[PDB]
């Protein structure tokens, strides 16, 4: 929120040269001046016979605003033979990748082509040039003896580049191995020490590189983007690369070990063609000293209010925990076709609040589709999803979109103001903009009134105009402000004082300043940075007694303060900015003495009473929890009376009750400021004598830890009086209860088997599943619908195996689904066959007993039983033409709950499944 | 190694050819067959066969005038990459 | 009497109308102070004010034209008008609503022009052969469904630039297939060859004149071709009065947007047509591939139906791609393109099987509600579409339009239209907020002469501090305790204290943390309820006690959506017909069913019990599902009476049941992968003998 959009640094290269396609800082150790590195592909150079070779210009902050191209190659095409070039170098897009460590500059040409030195070809291998001081080497790891598309010929190395913490580059190329992609990592010293101008294919020691994979991984574009950061405990920066076309164009992001190039973690986009992985970045966004992942999907389509798809793009924010897998949240875009996640750029700690901040840019959104850059501040809880500042493109769209924000770079303090700054490139208008951060000043102001209670008959001070004693009081406004970075010693604050802010344009004033004789006043103040909370005084003479008829209305003293733009730095127009979320004003209230007894002080007796309409609160779901509050003041008036409702972590307060007349409305607001959650309700200012008020507050509880017996609610009344200002804190609790609606269901598939079986013959010893009979399938489901869950339960199955020493339903096999184990008291499928009412009573009984694990609300346990109707036993002699109803029952018993130290006391039910065989 | 090693003629009755190659080790996407007119101005022509079929048929030749037949194997990579042109003269 | 308008409502003529749609204002040409100021026209009328001085605008849903739904849309007089009505005039007062209806019909014979977009990479050489006479073969099949047919052809390979294009050796530029020892033509981005014409032999003439090219990377850019064939309607010749079908035939993967950065192409695709007189997509090398969103937008605007005709190896890729482009259908294409002639007819059936309304240029100040009537008389609330229809059916939709407040936006109109159709329902919305008596405007000094006041519609609101009909209301010891009207109930506090009573008008003080309004300072902002700690869930304005939910939000807390897309299952039915859809979440009704769309019910009866209800009403013409006339809507399965219950049990279920004739019927249920489900029925069931 502290970026200056008024006077930024504008830079412009030649038109048509994509000036700004890639930007970075340059902070050499050899000097104190810091520079800008702006790549410019498609730029015509002095290279002989090379058209649009591309440049990387060095722009300075010396206020001359002049960019000088950096000499990297300066030579034309080397020759494989006479009139047979080895390289082509034209339209090579040199400068599309620019990244710089302390004193070294790395630029690449992803569209550089090669002759391959074996046959006559033009393969976009890509090349890079690493420059350190005067020496300049060529780093082309993809220019090797692996030639064709199955090799590295189309790799386009240098498409995305980066440095690690200790002198090691991370290079990506999307065209290796039929466009599978590749990551190549090399030591900076190895790149310089092993360079040989007479060797085109150089092998480096300690080169980490990904290898070719199965053909199903083709056309994945690994190495499209690169980011570095530590994701294990090794301390070495690991490799992060986006794979936008991976997994059927779902998009993936790979994380390789920065030590032995082994897979560490993964990410996958939820939507196809969203280009999940177009942009990646790694930063500690929560101050945890653990790097967090950021992934851009510019073409992600979300759902609007209507529900139709709209392309707004989303950014994947993954917080790394010290234990393992990340905590991933989503951040959708704002405008359609804006491509919100096209560029993700970390910028140090922008506001210097102790947590790093990041910037996400939509190059094609905003007014006239000029481009928007959003700034997101980090917090203790992670990344704040609400943007704090928007940066708008300022240039036209002559030929192509300006693409303001297509490339960004931060986390470097180009001036000495102590705050990191940001570079934004356009490349559509061939321009780059530098935004400098402004210092942040956190200011707190106090307001006091001597005294807070006024007596009209107690006139002491003399009016300046005519000598008459007037009732008076004092008001003091102290002001202290400080901040970090470079900001001036003394700050110019302009403060305004307003007496009786409540009454306004049409009303009585009731209070004016002593000398000015006016209800308002202004003061020019000037304080110092560290401490020294300066104050001033003008004293508040009260109006003539018994002249306004309006008492019981508190005279609210209101102070608002601004900051004059006078004091700034030598930065030529970079003025500070106050803290983001800080009150620009503060109010105090005085009261006229009225009905405070013969002691001239109002001593009330506040009381809180709450009964329990609700009795039980069930674990596992939200539920209405209404509390009835009875606030009464038996005593003299209580100034600024408020009801303080301290709530637990599970409260989630919502609204107040309106539908009753026995309890009236109230003015309540949820707020948490200092280490505690609570609900404050206004009880009248002042809350006069008697005043028995009834009200209700609604809550929906999300229980905690599954072991708590109750939930805590402490209530009391507070006031501004000097004596007996509060009420006895009254606590009310409601017990957590366990309720679990568990049901058991069953069904037969099919529920009918007509006789005779078509095309059936009897084998005396069959193993067919066909010579036995039709397949009868019983499915039993134990489902827990109730809010509370249970940890252990027992299920008993009764199966009519035989009847008069012959089989009824030969069970082939049974399967389980969910947290359950089962065991049959008789061996299932003993014959190794491979693919009126007869119950488990009068007939032979086969039991299957099961143990059930933890079942929550949305989960159940299912037992599939595939059996065979033994056709031999039916239809033969004793059961020739008779209707039999094969009956199987199943009962369950819940025996344990995870909520120990709480009443449970039972759960049990049962059901039965029937399979009727009939004749005709 | 990306080439089948087979395809000597089978079923030489009609004014056609029935050739049969044998299982290249690498996965095969398609098969390409060319034919015609060894020593003349070469009216060459082709047709496509899916990689699961190991046989093909040709048409439109003279009464056994000793054509030349070639077969290609198509890699499942890129748009259309191939190689290994095994040939026979029949 | 005092319902809502008499008290808490009397501010001015324009504010009286904004309180409730039932309020009314009067200018009675006299001064019977009383309370005939702003009141219901059943009470204000009894207050003896009706020389047409009553201002009570009524919300109007008048139709401006409604042509009858035609029967056959080919040939004769004019104006097929497959949508009725066409233009209606909506007139709404603040915070009011009216409702209307719309009927759409798939005409019996509607002209169809189909454009063949074909991949010409080397894997399609076999396909280009068998498509030689499939132009006239497609003529005879489409002649049955449509008498007026048009066909056109288009070609695409990929972007002709590295790394996609064979750039070297120079010996292979006119012949990108050089190592193959054959000859192909140089590759092209998109090539339009034959414009839409009614000569089916002309199609076969341009075919076999085309030849096949070669590319280097497997993803072939056809989205460039799809985008151009859609927005170059002038070049290719889309009939503005015919059904547009664009068939996309390819066997490999496709390039998506942002893939062109490898080739150095960083300019986003624009929805503009760039195919020139050379019939080649000129911007192919300079412009990136189009995204799904931009393709969806222009596909809907040009009313083009995109048909994906791809092979089984890549059909699942285009299945998921089509899910992101609603209204498009995918079909299995044989390796040699021998199935395209049948696949086109099958796709046109699916396209004409559904009707879904789309809204364009809708002002966000008003929201639309939908009750759909797809079946005979059964209404489906919340739905704006109908599924499972045959050509000739007619469906109905009822729509309600409600406004939050009322703007002065100059009566902008909007469109309601089914997707892919030319005919549409245009709604002209008008807002009548202000009163007709404001035109006179009676500026300052008529009855509030000095201390400049005003006069408007029979009342005076005089200056900053003076108040009431009579005036000066001044800021000094002027001391009325007003009475009994600054508070109701005869004994309540003074003006429900936020600001006190000064001369009775209750100038509400303590204006902070929101504004305080209302005649007794009764109203305010920020006084609504919370759901997750956010007031009205952030989805509704707070109007003095209550949330005015934004568009597509309903309920007291405005936390209930009107979206039915999250309720939609994969088969098409919302919640699989096993439960209702409330606030975008299903609530299953069938016992033992659960899940997001109630798709999981392991304890439900098998398919034998469900599918036998069709074989009863379809084959025996009786039983349930017949008396409701819903037999041949829910029963889309192919049924054929056969014998012996054949052997092929790849994935099938044999089902036996006893009908009311006390006979045993046996049938089967089979399906091809991701296709249709057919029903075999054994003829001559078993009945009791003798
Ligand atoms: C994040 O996502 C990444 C993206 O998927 C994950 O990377 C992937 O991890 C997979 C699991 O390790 C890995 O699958 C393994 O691949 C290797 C490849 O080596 C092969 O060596 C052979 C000779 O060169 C060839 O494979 C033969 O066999 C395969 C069948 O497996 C045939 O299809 C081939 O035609 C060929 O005949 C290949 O050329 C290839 O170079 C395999 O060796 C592994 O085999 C393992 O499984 C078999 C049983 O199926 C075991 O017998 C054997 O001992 C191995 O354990 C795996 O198939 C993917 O290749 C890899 N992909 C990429 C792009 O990196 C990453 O793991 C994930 N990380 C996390 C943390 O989630
Ligand atoms: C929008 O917000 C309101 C208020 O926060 C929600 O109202 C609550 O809705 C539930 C049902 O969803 C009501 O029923 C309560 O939940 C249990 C669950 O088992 C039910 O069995 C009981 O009947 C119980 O009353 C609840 O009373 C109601 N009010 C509360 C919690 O204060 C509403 O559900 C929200 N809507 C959406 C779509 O989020
Ligand atoms: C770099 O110089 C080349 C010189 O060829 C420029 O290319 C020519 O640009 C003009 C107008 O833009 C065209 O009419 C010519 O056809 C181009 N030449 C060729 C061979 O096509 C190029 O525009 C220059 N680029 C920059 C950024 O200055
Ligand atoms: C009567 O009024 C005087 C003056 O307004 C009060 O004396 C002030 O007391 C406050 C602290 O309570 C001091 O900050 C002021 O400086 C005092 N003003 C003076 C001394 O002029 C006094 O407290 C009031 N009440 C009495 C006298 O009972
Ligand atoms: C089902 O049987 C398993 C095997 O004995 C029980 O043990 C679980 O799984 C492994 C053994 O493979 C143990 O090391 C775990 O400690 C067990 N897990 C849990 C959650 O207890 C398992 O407990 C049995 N489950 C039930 C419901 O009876
Ligand atoms: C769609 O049908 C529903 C059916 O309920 C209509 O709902 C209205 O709102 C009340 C509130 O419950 C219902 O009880 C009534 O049936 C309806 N009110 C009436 C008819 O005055 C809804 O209005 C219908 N919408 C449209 C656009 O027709
Ligand atoms: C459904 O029909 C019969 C069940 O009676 C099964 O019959 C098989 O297929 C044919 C047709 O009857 C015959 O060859 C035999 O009766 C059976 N096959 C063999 C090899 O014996 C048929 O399989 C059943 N199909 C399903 C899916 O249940
Ligand atoms: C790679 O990562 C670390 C080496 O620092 C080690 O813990 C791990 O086992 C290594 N694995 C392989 C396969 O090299
Ligand atoms: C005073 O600060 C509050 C926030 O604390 C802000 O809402 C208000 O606009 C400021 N100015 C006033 C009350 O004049
Ligand atoms: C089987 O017969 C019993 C007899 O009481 C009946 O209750 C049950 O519903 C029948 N099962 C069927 C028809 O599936
Ligand atoms: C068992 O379930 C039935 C309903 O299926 C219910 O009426 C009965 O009260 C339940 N009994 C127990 C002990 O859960
Ligand atoms: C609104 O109700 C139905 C549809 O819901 C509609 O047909 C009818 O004309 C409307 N009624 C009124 C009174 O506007
Ligand atoms: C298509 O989507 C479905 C679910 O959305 C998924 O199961 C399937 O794997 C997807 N197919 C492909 C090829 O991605
Ligand atoms: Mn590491
Ligand atoms: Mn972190
Ligand atoms: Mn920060
Ligand atoms: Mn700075
Ligand atoms: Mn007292
Ligand atoms: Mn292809
Ligand atoms: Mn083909
Ligand atoms: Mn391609």
């Amino acid at each position: 929120f502290n970026l200056d959009v008024d006077s930024p640094a504008e830079y412009s290269g030649p038109e048509g040269s994509y000036f700004g396609f890639a930007v970075d800082f340059f902070v050499p150790s050899a000097s104190s001046r810091m520079f800008l590195l702006v790549g410019a592909p498609k730029a015509n150079t002095t290279q002989p016979g090379i058209v649009e070779g591309g440049q990387v210009l060095k722009c300075d902050w010396s206020s001359t605003r002049r960019c000088q191209p950096i000499e990297f190659d300066a030579t034309g095409n080397r020759d494989y033979a006479k009139d047979d070039p080895l390289e082509f170098k034209s339209h090579q897009w040199f400068g599309a990748s620019v990244r710089s460590k302390q004193d070294k500059i790395l630029a690449c040409a992803p569209l550089y082509h090669w002759r391959t030195e074996m046959k006559q070809e033009r393969e976009p291998v890509g090349t890079c040039f690493l420059q350190d001081g005067t020496k300049t080497v060529e780093y082309a790891p993809c220019r090797s003896q692996d030639i064709d598309a199955d090799g590295q010929g189309f790799c386009q190395g240098g498409f995305s580049i980066d440095f690690t913490k200790a002198d090691r580059v991370l290079l990506g190329g999307p065209g290796s191995f039929y466009w599978q992609g590749q990551l190549i990592s090399d030591q900076v010293a190895e790149i310089v020490s092993k360079y040989d101008p007479n060797v085109y294919s150089i092998k480096y020691n300690n080169q980490l590189a990904t290898r070719t994979a199965q053909a199903i991984f083709d056309d994945s574009y690994l190495g499209y983007s690169v980011a570095v950061g530590d994701f294990n405990g090794d301390g070495i920066d690991d490799f992060v690369s986006g794979v936008p076309r991976a997994a059927r164009t779902l998009g993936m992001v790979y994380i390789y070990d920065g030590k032995n190039m082994s897979s560490l973690y993964n990410f996958t986009g939820e939507q196809m063609a969203a280009y999940f992985g177009f942009s990646v970045a790694a930063t500690d966004i929560n101050g945890d000293d653990y790097a967090d992942v950021f992934i851009g999907a510019p073409l992600f389509m979300d759902r609007g209010s209507d529900g139709k798809l709209q392309e707004v793009g989303q950014v994947s924010v993954s917080l790394q925990r010290a234990s393992g897998d990340f905590q991933t949240t989503k951040l959708n875009g704002f405008e359609v076709f804006a491509r919100f996640g096209s560029a993700i750029a970390p910028l140090g700690d922008l506001d210097q609040d102790g947590f790093n901040d990041i910037a996400i840019a939509a190059p094609y959104g905003g007014e006239d589709k000029k481009g928007i850059v959003y700034i997101f501040n980090g917090r203790s809880t992670g990344l704040n999803a609400v943007p704090s500042q928007i940066l708008e493109g300022q240039w036209a769209a002559r030929s192509m979109p300006p693409s303001f924000g297509y490339s960004m770079k931060g986390a470097t303090d180009i001036d000495k103001n102590g705050y990191p700054d940001l570079i934004v490139g356009a490349f559509g208008v061939d321009r780059a903009i530098l935004y400098r951060a402004r210092p942040v000043i956190t200011v707190n102001a106090g307001l006091e009134v001597y005294p807070s209670i006024l007596n009209q008959d107690n006139k002491t001070c003399s009016l300046p105009g005519t000598a008459l004693k007037v009732s008076c009081f004092n008001v003091r406004f102290c002001l202290k402000a400080d901040g970090k970075g470079v900001l001036p010693r003394k700050l110019n604050f302009q403060v305004e004082l307003l007496l009786d802010k409540l009454k306004q344009k049409g009303a009585i004033r009731r209070a004016l300043f002593l000398y000015s004789r006016s209800p308002s006043h202004s003061k020019n103040m000037t304080i110092s940075r560290g401490g020294l909370m300066q104050c001033e005084e003008l004293i508040a003479y009260l109006r003539d007694e018994s002249e306004f008829r309006d008492k019981l209305t508190p005279i609210t003293i209101f102070m608002e303060y601004r900051l004059d733009y006078r004091t700034a730095a030598d930065t030529t127009g970079l003025q500070p900015i106050l803290n983001q979320f800080t009150p620009a004003n503060i109010s105090r209230q005085a009261h006229i003495l009225l009905d405070c007894g013969e002691d001239n002080v109002c001593k009330p007796k506040l009381e809180v009473s709450v009964d329990s309409d609700q009795k039980k609160i069930y674990i596992g779901d939200d539920n209405p929890l209404t509390l009835i509050v009875k606030a009464q003041n038996q005593g003299e008036g209580a100034y600024e009376a408020e009801l303080i409702v301290s709530i637990p972590l599970q409260a989630d307060f919502i609204g107040v009750v309106r539908n009753n007349e026995a309890l009236a409305r109230l003015s309540c607001a949820f707020k948490t400021e200092n280490q505690t959650r609570q609900v404050v309700c206004d009880l009248g200012n002042p809350m006069k004598a008697g005043t028995q008020l009834l009200a209700g507050l609604r809550f929906s509880v999300h229980q905690q830890s599954e072991m708590d017996t109750s939930v805590k609610f402490d209530l009391q009344i507070q006031s501004s009086n000097l004596f007996d200002k509060v009420s006895p804190v009254v606590s009310h609790k409601v017990d957590l209860a366990v309720l679990a609606a568990v049901e058991i269901r069953g069904v037969s598939s099919p529920d009918h088997v007509f006789l005779p079986i078509p095309n059936w013959e009897h084998k005396e010893n069959p193993e067919t599943e066909e010579d036995v009979g039709p397949v009868v399938q019983h499915i039993y489901e134990l489902r827990n619908n109730g809010p509370s869950s249970f940890s252990k339960a027992m299920l008993h199955l009764q199966w009519p195996y035989k009847y008069n020493n012959n089989t009824l339903l030969y069970i082939l096999h049974y399967d389980i689904d969910g947290p359950m184990n089962c065991t049959s008291d008789m061996e299932i499928n003993p014959l190794r066959i491979k693919i009126h009412t007869l119950g488990c009573g009068v007939a032979q009984c086969l039991k299957i007993v099961c143990q059930v694990g933890r079942l929550d609300r949305g989960k159940s346990a299912i037992l599939y039983v595939k059996s065979l109707l033994w056709t031999e036993t039916f239809m033969n002699k004793e059961n020739q033409n008779h209707s039999y109803s094969l009956k199987s029952s199943a009962s369950f018993n819940v025996i344990e709950f995870p909520y120990k130290n709480l009443p449970i006391e039972d759960i049990t039910n049962s059901t039965l499944v029937t399979t009727n065989v009939t004749w005709g | 190694s990306d080439v089948p090693r087979d395809l000597e003629v089978v079923a030489a009755t009609p004014t056609s050819l029935l050739i049969s190659w044998d299982a290249p080790a690498v996965t095969v996407r398609y098969y390409r067959i060319t034919y015609g007119e060894t020593g003349g101005n070469s009216p060459v022509q082709e047709f496509t066969v899916p990689g699961s079929k190991s046989t093909a048929t040709i048409s439109g030749l003279k009464p056994g005038v000793d054509y030349t037949i070639t077969v290609y194997a198509v890699t499942p990579r890129g748009d259309w990459n191939e190689g290994g042109p095994i040939s026979i003269n029949y | 009497g005092p319902n809502i308008c008499t008290t808490r409502g009397v501010s001015s003529c324009q504010q009286c109308l904004a309180v409730s749609p039932m309020c009314a204002w009067c200018s009675d040409e006299a001064l019977p102070l009383g309370s005939p100021r702003c009141d219901l026209k059943e009470n204000l009328l009894k207050d003896n004010c009706a020389p047409e001085s009553i201002e009570f605008p009524v919300s109007e849903a008048r139709v401006l034209e409604d042509r009858p739904l035609s029967d056959k849309g080919s040939g004769d007089s004019s104006q097929v008008t497959q949508v009725s009505p066409q233009r209606i005039a909506l007139r709404l007062r603040p915070d009011d609503s009216k409702n209307f209806s719309i009927q759409v019909r798939q005409v019996e014979d509607y002209p169809v022009d189909i454009y063949y977009l074909m991949d010409l990479s080397y894997s399609m050489k076999d396909d280009l052969w068998s498509i030689q006479n499939l132009g006239t073969k497609l003529a005879t099949q489409m002649r049955k469904l449509t008498s007026n047919l048009r066909i056109g052809f288009g070609a695409f390979v990929d972007k002709p630039v590295s790394p996609y294009m064979y750039i070297s050796p120079p010996e292979a530029l006119e012949n990108p297939c050089y190592d193959m020892k054959t000859t192909c033509l140089p590759m092209f981005g998109y090539k339009h060859v034959l414009t839409l014409t009614d000569q089916v032999t002309r199609f076969n003439e341009e075919v076999k004149k085309q030849s096949v090219s070669r590319n280097r990377d497997a993803p072939e850019g056809g989205f460039d071709a799809i985008m151009q064939a859609t927005v170059c309607d002038e070049k290719i010749g889309w009939r503005n009065d015919a059904s547009h079908l664009l068939v996309f035939t390819t066997d490999a993967k496709t390039h998506i947007a942002l893939d062109g950065r490898l080739a150095g192409i960083v300019q986003p695709n624009d929805g503009q047509c760039h195919v020139g007189s050379d019939n080649h997509y000129s911007a192919s090398t300079t412009m990136d591939y189009p995204s799904l969103g931009l393709m969806t937008e222009k596909l809907s605007q040009k009313n083009i139906n995109l048909i994906f005709a791809v092979t089984e190896n890549v059909v699942n890729l285009y299945q998921n791609y089509s899910e992101l482009i609603p209204g498009t259908t995918v079909g299995v294409l044989s390796m040699d393109s021998s199935n395209v002639l049948q696949l086109i007819v099958d796709a046109y059936g699916k396209i004409r099987s559904k009707v879904e309304l789309e809204v364009r240029d809708l002002p966000e100040e008003l929201s639309l509600s939908f009750n759909a009537t797809c079946l005979n008389n059964e209404v489906i609330p919340g739905l704006k579409s109908c599924m499972g229809l045959k050509i000739g059916d007619t469906v109905s939709f009822s729509i309600e339009a409600k406004v939050r407040g009322c703007p002065q936006e100059k009566e902008k109109s909007f469109t309601i239209k089914p997707v892919g159709f030319k005919d549409s329902l245009i709604v002209q919305v008008t807002f009548d907020c202000d009163c007709a008596c404001q035109a006179q405007a009676e500026p300052n000094s008529h009855r509030c002469n000095n201390g400049n006041g005003t006069f408007e519609c029979g009342v005076c609101r005089c200056g900053p501090g003076w108040l009431g009909s009579q005036c000066e209301c001044s800021e000094e010891d002027y001391r009325p305790s007003q009475q009994d009207e600054c508070s109701p109930r005869e004994g309540q506090p003074v003006c429900s204290q936020r600001g006190e009573c000064l001369c009775g008008q209750c100038v509400c003080h303590s204006s902070d943390f929101g504004k305080i309004t209302g005649k007794y300072c009764e109203c305010d902002d920020f006084s609504c309820v919370r759901y997750k700690g956010e007031m009205c869930s952030g989805h509704g304005q707070c109007s003095c006690g209550d949330c005015l939910c934004d568009s597509d939000w309903t309920g007291y807390y405005c936390n209930c959506t009107t979206r039915t897309d999250t309720c939609m299952s994969s088969n098409g039915l919302l919640c699989s017909g096993r439960g209702k859809c409330e606030c975008g979440s299903c609530v299953c009704i069938q016992p033992g069913s659960y899940g997001d769309t109630c798709e999981k019910c392991p304890t439900c009866p098998d398919a034998c019990t469900f599918k036998k209800e069709c074989v009863e009403c379809k084959k025996f013409d009786r039983g349930a599902l017949h008396d409701e006339n819903t037999c041949n809507r829910y029963c889309r399965d192919e049924i054929e009476s056969v014998k012996e219950l054949k052997d092929t049990g790849k994935d099938a279920v044999n089902c036996t049941y006893k009908n009311e004739d006390d006979c045993v019927v046996r049938f089967q249920y089979y399906e091809d992968s991701s296709g249709k489900s057919i029903l075999y029925v054994v003829e001559e069931p078993e009945c009791p003998k003798g």
